[PDB]
Order: structure tokens, then sequence, then C-alpha cells
RNA sequence: UGAAAUUCUUGGAUUUAUUGAAGACUAACUACUGCGAAAGCAUUUGCCAAGGACGUUUUCAUUAAUCAAGAACGAAAGUUAGGGGAUCGAAGAUGAUCAGAUACCGUCGUAGUCUUAACCAUAAACUAUGCCGACUAGGGAUCGGGUGGUGUUUUUUUAAUGAC
RNA sequence: CGUCGCUAGUACCGGAACUAAAAGUUCCGUAGGUGAACCUGCGGAAGGAUCAUUAAAG
RNA sequence: GUCGACGUACUUCAUAGGAUCA
């Protein structure tokens, strides 16, 4: 068990070292927690599009 | 700023002459700037004790569609048949069978038409059993003798002669004498008649329809 | 407060006239 | 000499609708909600919201000319209450007080053949 | 005061109590509402007519229907004499179904579970909130106020629901208590 | 509410608290004060978060007239709104309704603590404490582990409470990492959140659902707009180009047909690590 | 009965 | 007797021990203020008091007694009062 | 809602009426009455095969009862791959977090609910009650069949049937 | 009756001015759960308190 | 590690009822 475990880690290292190689902000990302709206309001769409002007 | 009523017009419908009572009120449509239009294809919904002057029709009421317009007479034709709510809940009771059948048929001038009816089984005279439920064969049977009897009727007739067939029930007399012996019967009933397709307009069927 | 379970003598017209009164 | 309209009262759990149109029921002729003449939205299903949704109605109807109407009464049906409220109960005696002719009451609740599955799950609705 | 009509159609199981008690239903119809009474044994309807000369209320005729109706629904008679007495009673109706679908031996319990034994707990749920109830299988009717028939409709529902009759009792007497301080 | 009454479990917890003399302690939950008493005898100073005025002040009577004034601290007020001063070690009998977001505070504190003992109903101490392959394997459970490790300390029964809950409870203990993994919180947690939804079926059916397809789409519209590269927004323009990244990436990582309980750290770890490779970012 | 089955 | 069947029917379907004990005690109580039971003369309760000794069926050496009593089961209160009203009854039997 | 607030709404909401489209479900009649080994089973009509009971002065002659092994089916939920996706709806998000009879309420709603080809084989799958055989009380109601009457109704020509 | 306060506001160069300020139900099977002293979906059970009316083809 | 499940072994809580008398 402490060799695989120590193996896991070594592996855990590396990925997150290549997850710093490549990241960015999730500020204007839309978070997964929509997944059950399926459905907008006037007020979110109004939100939505202002995010996308400012954007461009 | 403006009070709709003040560009409204009224208009005066009439019934066919199948009905003794033609006049069946009145109705109202904003002014041509056309009103035609907006008239054809109205329907008005009305108990049959109004137009026969009977009160022996007042749990059925007729529709009638709005077909053509002249001089402020509003021509009609029958449209569809129906039972008030409060008639069928009181026929439908317990202890008893309900039986009832459906049809599709055209009429003689092309009128495909659904005719829905409705009986339930009665107790005799000397009945002591509470109930008169009637075995499942029973019903098949007269389930097949409504289906014929009302194909017939339907099939050889126009749609005015089926209409002036509904008016004084003879085809409720005629099913409970031929499902008479099968088993007794109680509140026979043509319940509703819709209109699936209708022709092409004929406006000659229409006036002399009116006289 | 105890509340009684078995039928009121009164009638509705007597009960509601003693809330009127 | 008397020209019929058709008084559709549809009294729902939260308010009541008096809603009065032409014989084919096309054309509205005054409709008036128990919203309209109440302050606060708990007692729009007031009956006193209907009595006065109802007398205003009355005295819209005169003023164009209708003097009669068929009642048909319903509720929300579908899937819940087939049965109308208090407040179309209230509403229909104020149109008999307010002068207007009654000719035929009915009820026309959408009655389902059989329906889909109602709101409230299957421990129930309505605590 | 016009010529008008009105149809109530009696259902048969109530018609035998309408002779039981008809010699005391068109008394006060007739003589404090001048109604002209009549019922229709082909058609087993009762048959009420304003007469234009003698009537004077507007509502009277009205007011019978609803009185007789309050009589078809199974309502007593004196019962149903209060909705003539007075002009702020209204009927209230739905069925346990609509509060949750239960069939079978549920549903027979649910039944019981509003009568209580020997109709005690329907004999709670009346006095406390001032209404009468009627359990017409799974039909129910209660009479009274507006604002008097929902506290009677939520302890009827408390007990469809689920709710055991003794935690019900105890919340009656509590807004029996409030009915007495208001 | 639900008083403790067993002096024993309560000397074993303050007794596995391991508190160092020159710690702080954040005493969550004062209630009466047996615990708060023991800490501050092993501590150099307590802070208190009470929510009940009438709690607080019978603890400072209880306190008053001791050597150990100085030391306790107590803070009025919901512990989420408050904003609370650094602390070594956080020991707790909180309400059970706030045990999740709890957890997560002190996850997300800027120094978060070393150690905390802290109280949690059953089931929600197994769910913290289940490992991969597990039955009540969550997102809590794999979120919980990204950020920490959770350890069960006692099964803490009915009868030790008064009123008696309907539900036993445990006490676990809680080892927020030092240095924190360089993961974002929001990423993990989107691509947690779209693979846990029905954590026994497979991660592409996880996918397949539409509302996911339109979530990624537009985060990938977002993504191409951040590196200056032009998109059109039409709704449904690359569902098709976007449907294939996550069909290819989701073959060769090899975790299409693995269920989502079943997975691992590394295994999410892998792919996540893949998906940004493609160009899909979660939150 | 006065009106049974006839206007009273 | 339609009306009957369909109550009694309900009424069998109805096996609760709480509702049938209530149901239980108030017909008692109705017999006894009706005096519906004829008074039992001295010859009546001799012979009751000559089988009761005659087969001790009314002691823990029963099955259902000795069952309950052997495996720690009349420790609960209700299960107590059911082995009591059977001890009473015995005595009853026995009295002179 | 206990009152509010997210929500829709002068681009016309809610409501009225004339239609059209999609997917479920078979109210009232409905009854522990009926059928099926059980789970279960309810609109009309057709086809396919299957079954109890009844009637038999028909036929084979012990071919039978129970059943470790082994086999078919097995509510609801659930898994794999297509389809469908109306209502309801685990999860998730979000409005409000004031008041104890109404104290868990609202909106959006993923998976599911439906269906096709296979898996899973669990329920208070209850009469908390193995299967077969015999015997041991009276009473009237019902479901299916059969026998009998110089019984009623009906066939409105008789009748014979049907229903009583 | 005076001084500086404290709360709100107005301006001026931490400071220095002005105004206002009536308060003291019990479960079973399965599936989930991140404001979980427990909740929720589907199916099932009573091991849960039956009052009234009821031939109206009378 | 004062870890989970199971196995094993022990502890513990649920006993008073009728009659007469004061
Ligand atoms: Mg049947
Ligand atoms: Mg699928
Ligand atoms: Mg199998
Ligand atoms: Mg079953
Ligand atoms: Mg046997």
């Amino acid at each position: 068990k402490f060799i695989e475990h120590q193996l896991k880690r070594e592996e855990r290292k590396t990925i997150i070292g290549k997850l710093q190689d490549y990241k960015i902000d999730t500020s204007l990302l839309t978070s997964s927690k929509r997944l059950g709206e399926g459905r907008q309001t006037k007020k979110e769409e109004f939100k939505e599009a202002l995010s996308l002007e400012r954007q461009g | 700023v403006v009070d709709p009523f003040t560009r409204k017009e009224w208009f005066d419908i009439k019934a066919p002459s199948t009905f003794e009572n033609r006049n069946v009120g009145k109705t109202l449509v904003n002014k041509s700037t056309s009103a035609s239009d907006a008239l054809k294809g109205r329907v008005v919904e009305v108990c049959l004790a109004d137009l026969q002057g009977s009160e022996d029709h007042s749990f059925r009421k007729i529709k009638l569609r709005v077909d053509e317009v002249q001089g402020k007479n509003l021509l009609t034709n029958f449209h569809g048949m129906d039972f008030t709510t409060d008639k069928l809940r009181s026929m439908v009771r317990k202890w008893q069978t309900l039986i009832e059948a459906n049809v599709t048929v055209k009429t003689s001038d092309d009128y495909v038409l659904r005719i829905f009816a409705i009986a339930f089984t009665r107790k005799q005279a000397n009945q002591v059993k509470r109930h008169s439920y009637a075995q499942s064969s029973h019903i098949r049977a007269i389930r097949k003798v409504i289906s014929e009897i009302l194909t017939k009727e339907v099939q050889g007739s126009t749609l005015a002669q089926l209409t002036s067939k509904l008016i004084p029930e003879v085809i409720n007399k005629e099913i409970e004498n031929a499902t008479k012996d099968i088993f007794p019967l109680q509140n026979i009933h043509v319940r509703k008649v819709k209109l699936l397709k209708q022709p092409k307009f004929d406006v000659g069927a229409l006036m002399a329809l009116h006289g | 407060f105890e509340l009684s379970d078995v039928k009121s003598s009164k009638s509705l017209a007597e009960i509601y006239e003693d809330d009127y009164t | 000499s008397q020209v019929f309209g058709v008084a559709r009262i549809y009294a729902s759990f939260n308010d009541t609708f008096v809603h009065v149109t032409d014989l084919s029921g096309k054309e509205t002729i005054a409709r008036v909600t128990g919203g309209m003449k109440v302050k606060a939205d708990r007692d729009e299903s007031s009956p006193y919201a209907a009595m006065l949704a109802a007398q205003d109605v009355a005295a819209k109807c005169k003023e164009v000319g209708i003097t009669a109407v068929h009642v048909k009464i319903r509720a929300t049906g579908g899937t819940r209450t087939k049965t109308p409220g208090p407040g179309g109960q209230a509403a229909l005696r104020a149109l008999a007080r307010s002068g207007l002719r009654i000719g035929r009451i009915e009820d026309v609740t959408p009655v389902p053949s059989d329906s889909t599955r109602k709101k409230g799950g299957r421990r129930g609705r309505r605590l | 005061i016009k010529f008008e009509s009105r149809k109530i159609m009696v259902p048969p199981h109530r018609m035998t109590p309408l002779r039981n008690s008809w010699t005391k239903i068109y008394p006060p119809l007739v003589e404090h509402l001048k109604l002209q009474v009549r019922m229709n044994l082909k058609t087993k309807s009762v048959e009420l007519r304003t007469n234009p000369k003698f009537t004077t209320d507007p509502g009277a005729l009205q007011k019978g229907a609803d009185f007789i109706k309050a009589f078809t629904l199974g309502f007593d008679l004196d019962d149903s004499i209060a909705l003539l007495r007075l002009d702020d009673l209204y009927i209230e109706t739905f069925e346990v179904k609509d509060v949750k679908t239960l069939t079978g031996d549920h549903l027979s319990r649910a039944i019981g579970r509003i009568a209580g034994k020997d109709g005690k707990t329907k004999f709670a749920i009346e006095n406390a909130t001032r209404t009468r109830i009627v359990l017409a299988d799974s039909k129910i009717h209660i009479l009274g106020g507006f604002t008097h028939i929902r506290m009677a409709r939520e302890s009827v529902v408390s007990l469809i629901l689920g709710s055991p009759p003794g935690k019900v009792y105890g919340n009656l007497r509590t807004v029996a208590s409030r009915l007495k301080e208001r | 509410q639900h008083i403790l009454k067993n002096p024993l479990v309560a000397q074993g917890i303050v007794d596995k608290a391991q508190i160092r003399p020159s710690d702080v302690v954040l005493e969550v939950g004062p209630g009466t004060g047996n615990l708060t008493v023991r800490i501050l005898e092993q501590a150099k100073n307590v802070v208190a978060v009470e929510m009940d005025p009438r709690m607080a002040a019978e603890l400072t009577k209880r306190v008053r007239g001791t050597p150990v004034e100085k030391k306790l601290e107590i803070m009025l007020g919901d512990f989420m709104k408050t904003e609370l001063p650094y602390f070594d070690i956080c020991i707790s009998n909180t309400p059970y309704q706030i045990s999740s977001p709890l957890v997560f505070k002190l996850i997300n504190q800027p120094r978060p603590p070393r150690v905390s003992i802290l109280m949690f109903q059953r089931e929600f101490a197994l769910r913290l404490l289940a490992r991969p392959g597990d039955s009540l394997y969550c997102r809590l459970s794999a979120n919980v582990q990204m950020w920490a490790n959770v350890t069960h300390i006692m099964k803490v029964g009915k009868n030790n409470f008064r009123p008696p809950p309907q539900v036993e409870s445990s006490v676990v203990r809680l080892e927020i990492k030092n240095p924190r993994p360089q993961v974002d919180y929001n990423e993990w947690d989107g691509l947690l959140r779209i693979v846990f939804v029905r954590k026994n079926r497979t991660i592409s059916a996880g996918f397949k659902s539409t509302t996911v397809m339109d979530i990624l789409e537009k985060n990938y519209k977002t993504f191409l707009a951040m590196n200056n590269e032009m998109v059109d927004d039409t709704k449904g323009s690359m569902h098709d180009v976007v449907k294939e990244k996550i069909d290819t990436v989701l073959k060769e990582t090899d975790l299409g047909d693995k269920r989502a309980g079943k997975c691992d750290q590394n295994d999410f770890l892998r792919l996540l690590y893949a998906f940004h490779q493609v160009g899909i970012h979660f939150s | 009965l006065p009106g049974w089955g006839e206007w009273a | 007797m339609f009306r009957e069947e369909r109550k009694a029917r309900r009424l069998k379907k109805i096996k609760s021990k709480t509702y049938r004990k209530i149901k239980k005690k108030e017909l008692m109580k109705n017999r006894e203020l009706a005096a519906v039971s004829s008074d039992e003369d001295n010859e009546d309760h001799d012979i009751a008091r000559a089988k009761e000794r005659m087969t001790l069926k009314h002691k823990t050496n029963s099955k259902w007694a000795k069952d309950m009593i052997k495996h720690g089961m009349t420790n609960d209160a209700e299960t107590r009062e059911e082995m009591e009203e059977m001890l009473r009854q015995g005595e009853r039997l026995k009295a002179k």
C-alpha cells in the first residue's frame, strides 16, 4: 500500500505541475451550477448580454 | 383614448330552419376598416330549449358556426351537439353498467362526423337484486347494435336530416327497441356529435337551408 | 378550554346569531 | 328586447375572475378580477373581492346594452379541484342582485378523463 | 323583480330525505322569500321561479337555489336554513384525491380518520371552526363563513395527509380559543 | 436544542485536539461551556463564537472568578457572517445544520488551522470519510479529500445527548494540507459537479446531457475570446466541435466507461488535464 | 302534500 | 343487509390491538350496565371452580405464559398486563 | 404566502374563443366483485394462441402429493445501447429567511417517469398465516355453469330465445 | 439653567463652526443529498379512530 | 490510529398485580 501510495503521489505531482503550466481565470466562465436550470430569466439574459458586451 | 365600443357594431345571429326559433340573440364586432372575416368561423353554443321553446331539451346544447353574412344577419350552420355536464353526472350512478359507443361516419353531403352514444342497464319491475350489471357479451352485442344503427341512420341521410332526427330523439327509440331483447336499458341518448371534416362550402345549400 | 365532541344542539343560524349578538 | 351575454366566472384559490363576453364568446365586454378591487393580495380570493368585482362588471354591462347573461362558472380543474370555490358563488349571487337577468347556470370545469401527475407528489400537498 | 327560473337536480339518494323534510322546506321559501316553488317528478328536480308581483328581494331566488343545493349536498335541513337566514355562508368542496392519491384500504382509513370514532373527530372540527362538514364517501363539503371554512379545510387536509387525530384535536382547541378572543 | 453530558467523550475530544500551550483555539458552539473550560486550561487563549447572547453571558458568569479570564474572548454573531481572527485549532459541537459550510470555510481561511476536531452526523461523517469505490463516495468526499484529509475519532451515540436526537453522531479530525494543492477550486468543483449527477453511471453518460453541452460550448466560446481568436457566438456553432473534443479526450484518457463513484483523485486530475489540453474549461 | 307535483 | 355487510367487512380488516381493545372495553361496560348477562347461581360457580381446579389452565405452567416468562419477555409492561389479566381471571374462578 | 420576494407583464401577461402539434393516462361507472402461479390486470374493434368452472351413461388406467439439484416469471427503484422527452421530478441552483395550527413555502428543473434489446431479482413481494387429503354447525347475499316451474316481463303477430 | 459630548446633515482650514434630533403517524424496498439534531423521489403496507344519507325506471 | 465491518465474550434497562386496613 505504501509503494502504490508513493507512486500515486508522484503521478499527482507531475499532473499538478503540468496543470500550472496551463491555467486561466474563471470569472467569465459559466459555472456548472447552471446545469439544472435549463431556462434563463430576462434578468439573467440581460446580465449575460452586458458581460458579452464588456468582452466585445 | 378610444372606447372600443364606439367602433363596434351589432349583428344578429340566425339559426337553421330545422330549429323552430331562428332568433338566438346577437353579437358584435369592430367595424370594417373587414367585419365579415371576423364573423366567419365564429361559433355560438346555445341550449336546444331556447331554439325549440321546450324545457324537455334543457340538457342539450348545439354549437352553430357562422358561415355567411347578409345585411346584419349572420347565417349559421350546425357545428356540434353535446349534453350539459350536470345531466351527464346525474345519469352516471352506482350499481349499474355504463355502455358507451362511438362511431365515425360521413353523411350523404360528405360531412364527416363522430357520434357518441351512452346507455345504462336498468332493473326490471320485479327485480330484487340490488344491481343490474350486464355480462361482457351483452355489452358487446349492444355496442354492435348501437354502432350499426348509428351508421345506418347517418349514412342514409343528410346533415339537415340528421339534425331533424336528433331533435325528436327517434334514434334513441330505435336503439332501445333494437337492444331491448339483449338487455333492458335506460337513459339511452346520443351523448355527443362532433364535426371532424367539412366539404367544400356551397352557399346555395346554406340559403336553401335558411329559406 | 374543553371542546365538545358531540353534535351541537344549536343550529348554525343559532350559532351565528349568538356570534352576532 | 332582451339581449343576452355570457358571464364567465373563473374561481381560483387565490383570486376570482368575472369575464362577460358575447354569446359566441369571442369578444369580451368587461373583465374584472379580485386583484383590482382590493388592496392586499390575501383578500383577492375573498368573497368581498368578488362582490365588488361582480358589481363593476354588471355596471359596465348595463352601459353597453347587455341585460341578461348566461353564467358559466368554472374552477381551475385539470389535475386540481373540480368544484368552484366561494369566490365564484359570491360573484354569482352579486350578479343576481345586480339586476342582470341570469339565463342559465352551468358548470364547465375542465374535467379530465385521465390526467397527468399532480404537483403535490406522493406524500401530498396543501399542508 | 322580473320573471326568472332556477332548477336544481336532486340525486336519487337524497330525494327521500327531501320527501322526509319537504313539509318544512316549502313554507320558508314561499312565505319569507315570496318564492313560488315546485319540483318536477318527471325530471326529479326542484323548480324555483321568481313571481314578479309578490317577490320583492332581488336575491331571493338565488338564495333559495343555494338553500336547496345545500340540502342536496347532504347538509341537514336546519343547517341549510342558516343559508336562507344569513347572506355570508358559502359551501367549500373538494375530494381527498386532490390532497393525496389514496386508494383501497388507505382511502378507507383516511375517511375514517376524518370522521373519527362515533364521528367525534368531525364533531371536533365543526364546533371549533363554526362550520358543518359532510363526508359523502370521498367527497367533502364544508358549509360556513369564508374565513371559517378555511380553518376547517386545513384541519381536514391535515388528517388526510396522515396527521393523527390527537394532534389535530389539540390544535383545534388552540384556534378555538383564539376564535373566542376575537 | 441538544446538549451533551457525557464527560468522557468531551475529555477525549480535548485530548485528541493535542493543543499546544502556545495555541489559540477557535471554539464554535460554546453552549454552556463544558469543553471551553478545559480548552482554556491547556491553551494560550480562546476565541468563542456564540449565536445566543444568553449562552455567551452564562459562559461569562461561569468563567468569572477564575485564573483563565484574560484568555477567553467571546464573539457574538452568526459564524459564517463573522470574519474571524487567526486561529490554530478548531473544536466545535455546533448545530449540524451548518456542518457542510463550516468545513469549507475552514478550508478557505487565509491561514487554515493545522488541526480541527469536528462533530458531525454519522451519515455526514461517513460521507466525509468515504474512499473511492465506496457506496457513499460523493462530491463532498472528493472535494474535501482534495483540500484536506479526514479521519474518524469516535462514534457518539444517541444516549449521550439530551433530548435524544433521531440520528447518531461522530467525531472526526480534519487536517488542511499545507501547502494547498495548486488546482483552481472552481474548475475542480465544476468538473466534479458535472461528473457526479449520477455517480454510478458512465462519465460519458454524465456528459451526454444537453445542458452540459450548452455550458461547455459557451465556455469554449469564452476561452476562444480570451485568446483574441474570433468566434461567431451562434447557439449550436461548435456543438459538433466540442462534441468531438469530448469524445476524443474521454476515449484517450480511457475514463469514458469508468463510473465516477469508482474514480480516485488521479483519474479526475487526468481528466481535468485532458479537457484543458483540448481547450475546454469547466468553471 | 301541497305542491309535490304541481306549482305551489 | 348490504349496508351491514359492507360495515362488517371493513371492521373485519381492522385488526389493530388498541382498536379492538377499546371496542372490547366499551362492549363490556354496556353489557354490565344493561345487566344482559344472567347471574350465576351457586351451582354455576361450583362447576366452574371444579373445572378450573380440575385443569389448572390459568397458571404460568401454560405454554404461552412459560414462553414469555422464561425469555425476559414479561419485563415489558404490556405483556405483563396480559399475563396478569390471565392470572386474575383464574383467581376469580378460584373464588368461593 | 401567514405577509411578502424571486417569476410573467402596455412588445398585451392572466382570462376568452377558433384551431393545430407532442407525449403520457384510461376518471366518473369502480364494489376486498372479476381474471391470473405471483408480481399484477380497466377505452373501442380485429387477429393469435392459452385457462378455471360447469355438463357428459365419452376416453387411458395409477399415469399421483410433496419436493434438495435445475429452470420460467418476478412491483417500485437501478445499469448498458438506441428512440421519445408532454406532465411529474431524486440531484443542483435560486427567492425568502419574518411568524409555530397553516413551520417548510415558491421558481427553474439534470437523471428518471414512456418505449425498444439485454442486465439487476429486491419489497410490510401480508392472510405478518407452506402444499395435498379427509371430517366437524345453522343463515342469506354475490360471481360462473347446470337442473326444475305448467312463475313475471319481453318478442307489441304468436312463439323460441334474452332479462327477472 | 450652563460646558463638552454621541447620532444625522451643511459647509470651512485632523482642527474648528452651525442646525435638527419624544427617547426611556409508524414503517419496507430502492435511489440520491454541500444551511444534513436529518431531508427528498418512486412503489408498497396498517403494524392508523366509519359520522350522515342511500329502492326515486317510484 | 483512542479507524470501519464481522466473529466472540460479557454488562445493562425495562416487575409488579388484586383484597383488606390507616
Ligand atoms: Mg366486472
Ligand atoms: Mg436513455
Ligand atoms: Mg432470470
Ligand atoms: Mg401486494
Ligand atoms: Mg385442507
